[PDB]
DNA sequence: TAGTACTCTGCCATCAGAGCAAGCACTACGGCCGATTG
DNA sequence: GATGGCAGAGTACTA
RNA sequence: GGCCGUAGUGCUUGCUCUGAGUUUUAGAGCUAGAAAUAGCAAGUUAAAAUAAGGCUAGUCCGUUAUCAACUUGAAAAAGUGGCACCGAGUCGGUGCUCACAGCGUGCUCAGUCUG
DNA sequence: CAATCCAGACTGAGCACGCTGTGA
């Protein structure tokens, strides 16, 4: 029924976006450039029947005119993650470098989660399909974008230009970013109980009751509808309790783990190259804010990385492979940080591995935010186990600082070190800056932790 | 971007490159492909080499140019003959000359009568009948007194003018000197008159012999002083007998002049020479001075004119008249005698002109030598020839007047038969009697070698300045001719300039300030040491000054107890012209320096005395004639390396004094001129570095071309610099980090019997006497020692045989160890290589003492060298020290060759350029320079071993392990940069002895480590477990890009041979109104380039216009029409509606791309060669190495086992490399009866063993190779050429066009046109 | 059936010499000379 | 000193 | 290492000359035969050309060096061609763009203290 | 007057490779 209301939101009934409301962009140029013509690079038959649907129906739009400019760059497909959609790529490596650069403000995937609070139970995703090409691109730089595309069903040979912003381009996630947050920012005014979380393209709305949110979602569909932006309709999850966002599940104000992801880690048989290695590490990387201990955890796979070694599996390579395999069958559900309430961290360290739980109230007991932990440097590695402590803990607080949005938290360790930073037995004046700042940080009730904590 | 290296291997006719990385690594890029095939791309490694024809020097030129110039002058020589008879031969037979000129005719195309001379049948048999040679006509109008016929005395005056004879011996020669002994007598007599008291007795002597021997002149000397008493060698008479024989004796030590005054009798300044010492001596010695210049004349004149000058004044004609006679006489006596024994091959002698004999002799082509080697068996085997067969064996049988002996005939027997013609018939014809000078001048002129080409502004060889504008005829020479400066412009236009100012010429070696300066600079390093010296002290300025003007300007030679007692006991070019003007005031004065600087340039320049006397005649006033005289007598030669600005003309900007003013205050410093110029504070420096700077450089070619060496390694070294170029180009315009090169270190036998016939000469000995040797026969390295050896061992006193040879010993004098050289100058043929001694040294003091003697007579005959001599003598000096010998093993891998210098410093000056703040350059490229011996050790010891027969890819492995080694040495050692990059005994001897031994795991046992680090550095120079797997897959590569260098060719238009008339097309007329098939002509014509031509032509009685495509040669001689008028050559050769677009320029080397890969490289116009390469992999090219056993075995008794297994198993091999072979030529080669054969051969020689076939499998791949076919040999079976003589496959081939590194091509399918 | 047209095989290619001048490159001996820093 | 020209004998296609 | 002085060898460039060699013509071939042919006689020398030739018209020059293709050029000359990886029978195949974030490692530069 | 022609550890900044993830 949604899609009835607003078909000026819809991208399956609305058609095509455009922005009426930021202005055509110029893209500069420096100030000793010239324009530059490369060949379009061989592309495999396959491939080019692949782009071959999205030029016809990109040319009926308006968005590829028929141009003849001095600049040229190769088209490429890239395919989907997921079937052969082969969506199109410009290629644009020689104007990047020859285009100016401007200050990304793009947000960063960690800190976004950190924005929601859990009192926000009720969830929007909304995506937004063809989200670059909304833009449009003024004539004047229009010749800096072409391609060579010639065939002879269509009867045009040449260059054809882009009308908007293209795919491919190193300034067009940041200039997408600003001409979204704009149009969106009056939006924001007009609901305060709406929290609205934008990434690139898609955006989550949270409200508290279901009323709240079916209320901001028309609100939403309808300002999105004036701005000309289209979300895709096929995926888009509305008024759910469960959603999948940022590559995460959102439950119960709990930030979980997708089912897909733990398959696709322990699917993966014993690696038997340094290749192989490398891929099982990078997802398993990727879930580090969930397994305790992660650092200390794959320790011996980390020396085997390097290109020039030897790929033996060891008894103690095995070892390290099990605890993770059996530790992401287990994980916990994260928690959603509540920028309100103020944090708590417990660190510890054996073996030169520093290990701790980033965790905050939930009623009378402690729910985990973000599992930390990492490599101690050589140069804390030979220090005492009373020193390794102090520098430990200010590796952790670096780490908790990236999530925490500077808020203050305590931190929580079994021995009482925190005096001794103030008499310690260069870099140690970095590190008593760091940890005595009784704006950031402060060290509660010295206690002991529970091991898997 | 990535850091790559260059590596280069530089030949004659060869340039190869190799692109490498960091790893040591090859790359590999896409590269697009040009033209209207539908190829747009192809993939090529950076690795390949570059061939080329070998660049000739202008030695051949310059003697074509010498040839024309000597028929211009020898025609003007003609015409000026004829223009002085013009006016009487017209009075009497007007159509004379006309019809001497017209001789070269037929009888259709002549426009006078067919007889020369007279013109009518009867009188030209006559004249025949009278005179069957010029050499009568010439006696007859010699000796009669009577009226002789106008046109026949010009004939005779025309034969002497044309053919002159040598100018080798100056002033006079009178033929009526023929008698020998009656000479000799003659000058006994006067010696004995004259010298009374001590006389001189010959009697008994056979004078004649002994003078007249075919002896060397001193061995006649000896033989002389030997066989008479009362003088020897050195004395008075034996110095008047070396000066009539020939040599220059020294008159002083006979009347103790105390002057050398050395008379030389054929030299021109004999005259005055004799002049000044009559002046010394006497007048007295006049008589016998004569009599030895008579007895100099008899000498040389009897061994040529053999015949009685008694009773006619043409000796030279009457022997060739008497040479006449004897030939008619011979010849009636031989056809007697072969009529009577031997009737039946009077035909094949008098008859056949092809076959050797009398009828090949005078009609065919036939020499003196092939003749009498012909008839010396047939004469042999017949009676009553004793007397032919010894004027055979003498070389007095049969002889022609016109014969190649007589280059030894002097033009002053010519002369004074002209002069004795013009003497007999000026009575008759007044025009005779005026131009008898004018006549005697036109044929003794000769053009001075100074004064070179008569030109006048158009040619770049001449330099000769005339002070008259006219023409320059023989007679007006002087007076038209500026002889003194176009000899001074001679000198200068050679002589080099100063090195530190390069605008400045240079002074004479014997100048006064030369002198100054020299003797300044030597003074100025001696230290002296006296009582009451705390230290050593210098000379001061003063007491410089003082001890030159006490001892140096007073005593030739300064010595050290002189200077202490003349000077330091007695106080504490100038002496010759002190002794020549007897004035000690005007030399020591200043102000006559800019005079006495002309003097002594005067001298050195100028040879001739006249020359010398004309030039100085502006300072004659200055002194007397006797001092005048004496100056034209004294003569320097030799030029200085510093200019007269740089000694005295340039001064300290601070303190304005020159250099030779520093060098006379210099004080307590007592700096020398290194210390002058190399001061930074003075500013000699900074001057010298501003005259260097202006002019700055040429062009590269003009550069190279400006270099010193051969013309093929300039051309390889322009090449290389192209190379080098076109890959930084290649690579992104990214200069390499460093560029590693090497240069390869490179009639004979004519010159061999030259040597060794003036050897024996010299000697006395008759060994080639006792048994010849031809020249092809002394090519052999061991004959040609034997033979230098006199027969003898060198090493212990005893005699070799020459039936016994291929069995003694060569040894070399220097052990091969420590030198390379395989020179004769340095190989030493002996009984037993034992005698020597030690093997590892000098040959033994005992051998020494034991062959002194005979290695001086050897030495003091020319058989071997000084060179030669120091080495062998080198025992007695003290033989081979360790210093000497770590020298010798350091210098075989460090390169010290100045070619290599100069290439290393064009490469760095083209790729570094950029300078810093203190004017300091950047090295960012480091050039590398290495001998062969490092590379070839790498091959060796690693098993890369290398075969240059089975294809060009060798040259690119070798630039490449040219790059790898250089580079990992210069990583491993960077303290090494001084001797390789461009920019104690014992130690030294074993560092360079393991140079290279970090490549290998194992030394001598030392475990070497497997991964070689730098040494105070972390960088990893090399890894045995990779890096040799990367240089085997380099090795291993099928993909080389080897190019040919298309060239256009030039030189002469075809062959020199002119051939007979003959009904031909490709007869060359020789001149254009001589018609080929009536007179001869060329043929062979050199093809420069051959051209596309699509086009029609006339075919059949109807004349259809066909269209035709072929390719047509444009000869040499043509390209210039050719290329002024394309259209109009091609239709005027038939060709209609030609297309100047389709028009192709194909040189020579043209490459062309049929199918299946197959390449064919246009040879000519008409002719292709192959142009593909096999890859044998490098597994059987090594087992071809070990089972050829290339250079015999070199590895230990250990190694060498193994290696003999490896074959052993490896026997299979041969059969795999032939089948290889055979698939190569049926995909490319398609030789199918050559195939064929080489299979049948290969079936047939099967059981021979594996060391056999292999060698003779290496020659089987000359039917696999890149290049013109050639014959080649498979054990008895020889294998012609198969030679692609048709060009119409081509014409619808690929035409592909390759750059220098065949890495950018452009390809035209030629079938579309 | 004779006239061009193409292919294969063997033969054949100008050669000796004498002076003079200037220069470079290399080898081989003997005498002597280097300077700066620790 | 190879390597291209050249003549001559042999063989073959076409008017 | 450099400075020299002495000697030798090899090579390069330029100039002035020499002797041949080759080609056409001249040097009446005779006798017996219709003729091919056979038999005898004779032979040695000379003229001219010696790169065709050129204009600059000289008693000059003409065989050395240099030379892939295309565009701009009068010429001298200047410009023209993507990279990485896996392989190998004269080279073949595959891939390429972004922005932000996470983890592991290495390198360069600079500074600090100590020996 | 005689002989020869920097090591360690740490810190900071930049860069890069060698994998992954969120998206386009």
């Amino acid at each position: 029924t949604w899609l009835s209301d607003f078909p000026q939101a819809w991208a399956e009934t609305g058609g095509m976006g455009l922005a009426v409301r930021q202005a055509p962009l110029i893209i500069p140029l420096k100030a000793t450039s010239t324009p530059v013509s490369i060949k379009q690079y061989p592309m495999s038959q396959e491939a080019r029947l692949g782009i071959k649907p999205h030029i016809q129906r990109l040319l009926d739009q308006g968005i590829l005119v028929p141009c003849q400019s001095p600049w040229n760059t190769p088209l490429l497909p890239v395919k989907k993650p997921g079937t052969n959609d082969y969506r199109p790529v410009q290629d644009l490596r020689e104007v990047n470098k020859r285009v100016e650069d401007i200050h990304p403000t793009v947000p960063n995937p960690y800190n976004l989660l950190s924005g929601l609070p859990p009192s926000h139970q009720w969830y929007t995703v909304l995506d937004l399909k063809d989200a670059f090409f909304c833009l449009r691109l003024h004539p004047t730089s229009q010749p800096l974008f072409a391609f060579e595309w010639r065939d002879p069903e269509m009867g045009i040979s040449g260059q054809l230009t882009w009308t908007r912003l293209p795919q491919g381009f190193k300034n067009s996630p940041t200039l997408f970013n600003e001409a979204l947050h704009r149009d969106l920012a009056d939006f924001r005014i007009q609901h305060p109980d709406l929290i609205l979380l934008q990434y690139v393209d898609d955006l989550l709305l949270a409200a508290t009751s279901e009323l709240d949110c079916q209320q901001g979602t028309r609100a939403l569909l309808q300002t999105l509808g004036n701005l000309g932006y289209r979300a895709s309709a096929k995926k888009a999850q509305i008024c759910q309790k469960q959603v999948k966002y940022l590559g995460y599940l959102l439950k119960e104000g709990q930030r979980w783990l997708t089912e897909a992801r733990k398959e696709t880690v322990m699917g993966q048989p014993t690696p038997k190259t340094p290749r192989q290695l490398r891929e099982f590490l990078g997802k398993a990387g990727f879930c580090r804010l969930f397994i305790p201990g992660f650092a200390e955890m794959a320790a011996p796979l980390y020396p085997l990385t390097k290109p020039g070694t030897l790929f033996n599996w060891g008894p103690d390579q095995q070892k390290a492979y099990q605890e993770i395999k059996q530790a992401l069958l287990t994980a916990p559900a994260l928690g959603l940080p509540d920028l309100t309430k103020p944090f708590e961290l417990f660190v510890d360290e054996k073996q030169g591995y520093a290990k701790g739980v980033l965790t905050q109230k939930l009623g009378p007991w402690r729910r985990p935010v973000a599992y930390l932990s990492k490599k101690l440097d050589p140069v804390a590695a030979g220090w005492p186990p009373c020193l390794r402590m102090v520098a430990a803990i200010a590796v952790l607080t670096k780490d908790a600082g990236k999530l925490t949005m500077g808020q203050p938290l305590v931190i929580l360790a079994p021995h009482a070190v925190e005096a001794l930073v103030k008499q310690p037995p260069a870099r140690m004046t970095h590190y008593q800056a760091l940890l005595l700042d009784t704006d950031r940080v402060q060290f509660g009730p010295v206690v002991a932790l529970n091991p898997a904590t | 971007d990535k850091k790559y290296s260059i590596g280069l291997a530089i030949g004659t006719n060869s340039v190869g490159w190799a692109v490498i990385t960091d790893e040591y690594k090859v790359p590999s890029k896409k590269f697009k492909v040009l033209g209207n095939t539908d190829r747009h791309s192809i993939k090529k490694n950076l690795i390949g080499a570059l061939l080329f024809d070998s660049g000739e020097t202008a030695e051949a030129t310059r003697l074509k140019r010498t040839a024309r110039r000597r028929y211009t002058r020898r025609k003007n020589r003609i015409c000026y003959l004829q223009e002085i008879f013009s006016n009487e031969m017209a009075k009497v037979d007007d159509s004379f000359f006309h019809r001497l000129e017209e001789s070269f005719l037929v009888e259709e195309d002549k426009k006078h009568e067919r007889h020369p001379i007279f013109g009518n049948i009867v009188d030209e048999v006559a004249y025949h009948e009278k005179y069957p040679t010029i050499y009568h006509l010439r006696k007859k109008l010699v000796d009669s007194t009577d009226k002789a016929d106008l046109r026949l005395i010009y004939l005779a005056l025309a034969h002497m003018i044309k053919f002159r004879g040598h100018f080798l011996i100056e002033g006079d020669l009178n033929p009526d000197n023929s008698d020998v002994d009656k000479l000799f007598i003659q000058l006994v007599q006067t010696y004995n008159q004259l010298f009374e008291e001590n006389p001189i007795n010959a009697s008994g002597v056979d004078a004649k012999a002994i003078l007249s021997a075919r002896l060397s002149k001193s061995r006649r000397l000896e033989n002389l002083i030997a066989q008479l008493p009362g003088e020897k060698k050195n004395g008075l008479f034996g110095n008047l007998i070396a000066l009539s024989l020939g040599l220059t004796p020294n008159f002083k030590s006979n009347f103790d002049l105390a002057e050398d005054a050395k008379l030389q009798l054929s030299k021109d300044t004999y005259d005055d020479d004799l002049d000044n010492l009559l002046a010394q001596i006497g007048d007295q010695y006049a008589d016998l001075f004569l009599a030895a210049k008579n007895l100099s004349d008899a000498i040389l004149l009897s061994d040529i004119l053999r015949v009685n000058t008694e009773i006619t004044k043409a000796p030279l004609s009457a022997s060739m008249i008497k040479r006449y006679d004897e030939h008619h006489q011979d010849l009636t006596l031989l056809k007697a005698l072969v009529r009577q024994q031997l009737p039946e091959k009077y035909k094949e002698i008098f008859f056949d002109q092809s076959k050797n004999g009398y009828a090949g002799y005078i009609d065919g082509g036939a020499s003196q030598e092939e003749f009498y080697k012909f008839i010396k068996p047939i004469l042999e085997k017949m009676d009553g020839t004793e007397e032919l067969l010894v004027k055979l064996n003498r070389e007095d049988l049969l002889r022609k007047q016109r014969t190649f002996d007589n280059g030894s005939i002097p033009h002053q027997i010519h002369l004074g038969e002209l002069h004795a013609i013009l003497r007999r018939q000026e009575d008759f014809y007044p025009f005779l009697k005026d131009n008898r000078e004018k006549i005697e001048k036109i044929l003794t002129f000769r053009i001075p070698y100074y004064v070179g080409p008569l030109a006048r502004g158009n040619s770049r060889f001449a330099w000769m300045t005339r002070k008259s504008e006219e023409t320059i005829t023989p007679w007006n020479f002087e007076e038209v001719v500026d002889k003194g400066a176009s000899a001074q412009s001679f000198i200068e236009r050679m002589t080099n300039f100063d090195k530190n100012l390069p605008n400045e010429k240079v002074l004479p070696k014997h100048s006064l300030l030369y002198e100054y300066f020299t003797v300044y600079n030597e003074l100025t390093k001696v230290k002296y040491v006296t009582e009451g010296m705390r230290k050593p002290a210098f000379l001061s300025g003063e007491q410089k000054k003082a001890i030159v003007d006490l001892l140096f300007k007073t005593n030739r030679k300064v010595t050290v107890k002189q200077l202490k007692e003349d000077y330091f006991k007695k106080i504490e070019t100038y002496h010759d012209l002190l002794k020549i003007i007897k004035d000690k005031d005007f030399l020591d004065n200043e102000e006559n320096e800019d005079i006495l600087e002309d003097i002594v340039l005067t001298l050195t320049l100028f040879e001739d005395r006249e020359m010398i006397e004309e030039r100085l005649k502006t300072y004659a006033h200055l002194f007397d004639d006797k001092v005048m005289k004496q100056l034209k007598r004294r003569r320097y030669t030799g030029w200085g390396r510093l200019s007269r600005k740089l000694i005295n003309g340039i001064r300290d900007k601070q303190s304005g004094k020159t250099i030779l003013d520093f060098l006379k205050s210099d004080g307590f410093a007592n700096r020398n001129f290194m210390q002058l110029i190399h001061d930074d504070s003075l500013t000699f420096k900074e001057d010298i570095q501003k005259a260097q700077v202006s002019g700055q450089g040429d062009s590269l070619h003009e550069h190279i071309a400006n270099l010193a060496g051969s013309p093929a390694i300039k051309k390889g070294i322009l090449q290389t610099v192209k190379v080098v170029d076109e890959l930084v180009k290649v690579m992104g315009r990214h200069k390499p980090e460093n560029i590693v090169i090497e240069m390869a270190r490179e009639k004979n036998s004519r010159e061999r019997m030259k040597r060794i016939e003036e050897g024996i000469k010299e000697l006395g000995s008759q060994i080639l006497k006792e048994h010849p040797v031809e020249n092809t026969q002394l090519q052999n390295e061991k004959l040609y020692l034997y033979y230098l050896q006199n027969g003898r061992d060198m090493y212990v006193d005893q005699e070799l045989d020459i039936n016994r040879l291929s069995d003694y010993d060569v040894d070399a004098i220097v052990p091969q160890s420590f030198l390379k050289d395989d020179s004769i100058d340095n190989k030493v043929l002996t009984r037993s290589d034992k005698n020597r001694g030690k093997s590892d040294n000098v040959p033994s003091e005992e051998v020494v003492k034991k062959m002194k003697n005979y290695w001086r007579q050897l030495l003091n005959a020319k058989l071997i060298t000084q060179r030669k001599f120091d080495n062998l003598t080198k025992a007695e000096r003290g033989g081979l020290s360790e210093l000497d010998k770590a020298g010798f093993i350091k210098r075989q891998l460090v390169e010290t060759r100045q070619i290599t210098k100069h290439v290393a410093q064009i490469l760095d000056s083209r790729m570094n350029t950029k300078y810093d703040e203190n004017d300091k350059l950047i090295r960012e490229v480091k050039v590398i320079t290495l001998k062969s011996k490092l590379v070839s050790d790498f091959r060796k010891d690693f098993q890369f071993y290398k075969v240059r027969e089975i294809n060009n890819y060798h040259h690119a492995h070798d630039a490449y392990l040219n790059a790898v080694v250089g580079t990992a040495l210069i990583k491993k050692y960077p303290k090494l940069e001084s001797e390789f990059v461009y920019g104690k005994a014992t130690a030294k001897y074993f560092f360079y002895s393991n140079i290279m031994n970090f490549f290998k795991t194992e030394i001598t046992i030392r475990k070497r480590p497997l991964i070689e680090t730098n040494g105070e550095t972390g960088e990893i120079v090399w890894d045995k477990g990779r890096d040799f797997a990367t240089v085997r897959k380099v090795l291993s590569m099928p993909q080389v890009n080897i190019v040919k260098k298309t060239e256009v060719q030039t030189g002469g238009f075809s062959k020199e041979s002119i051939l007979p008339k003959r009904n031909s097309d490709k007869l060359i007329a020789r001149k254009k109104d001589w018609d080929p098939k009536k007179y001869g002509g060329f043929d062979s014509p050199t093809v420069a380039y051959s051209v596309l031509v699509v086009a029609k032509v006339e075919k059949g009685k109807s004349k259809k216009l066909k269209s035709v495509k072929e390719l047509l040669g444009i000869t040499i001689m043509e390209r210039s029409s050719f290329e002024k008028n394309p259209i109009d050559f091609l239709e005027a050769k038939g060709y209609k509606e030609v297309k100047k677009d389709l028009i192709i320029k194909l040189p020579k080397y043209s490459l062309f791309e049929l199918e299946n890969g197959r390449k064919r490289m246009l040879a000519s116009a008409g002719e292709l060669q192959k142009g593909n390469e096999l890859a044998l992999p490098s597994k059987y090219v090594n087992f071809l190495y070990l089972a050829s056993h290339y250079e015999k075995l070199k590895g230990s008794p250990e190694d060498n086992e193994q290696k003999q297994l490896f074959v052993e198993q490896h026997k299979h091999y041969l059969d795999e490399i032939i089948e290889q072979i055979s698939e190569f030529s049926k995909r490319v080669i398609l030789a199918d009866a050559n195939l064929d054969k080489v299979l049948s051969a290969y079936n047939k020689h099967r059981d021979k063993p594996i060391r056999e076939q292999a060698e003779n499998i290496i020659h089987l791949f000359t039917l696999t190779n890149l290049g013109a076919p050639a014959a080649f040999k498979y054990f008895d079976t020889t294998i012609d050429r198969k030679r692609y003589t048709s060009t119409k496959e081509v014409l619808d081939a690929t035409l592909i066009h390759q750059s220098i590194t065949g890495l950018y091509e452009t390809r035209i399918d030629l079938s579309q046109l």
